[PDB]
């Protein structure tokens, strides 16, 4: 299932999440969150878990592009206090 | 296994 996730952090704590090519059944080209940093504000939030396919972060669409892409995108956002995740649990 |  779909879901905006919301994650309220401060800079310098990037998130605290993996992630990778979606082999799974491929019902959207995203990459899987294989990993967390358990104590992190992905952590510390909840709304992220692994085993959740992030499709865009922020509006940037990573539903078609590689991993390596969409490592990018995250690690941009490094200094970000918000981050607006549109991910399917 | 870089952390983002």
């Amino acid at each position: 299932e779909f879901k905006d996730v919301f994650i309220e952090k401060q800079k310098g704590e990037i998130l605290g999440v993996v992630i990778v090519e979606s082999g799974w059944g491929s019902i959207l080209p995203t990459v899987i969150i294989a990993n967390m940093m358990h104590g992190g504000p992905a952590e510390k939030s909840g709304k992220l878990n692994i085993g959740d396919q992030i499709m865009s972060i922020n509006g940037t669409s990573l539903v078609g592009l590689p991993l390596s892409t969409c490592q990018s995108i995250i690690k941009g956002l490094k200094n970000q206090s918000r981050v607006k995740l549109n991910i399917v649990r | 296994p870089v952390y983002i």
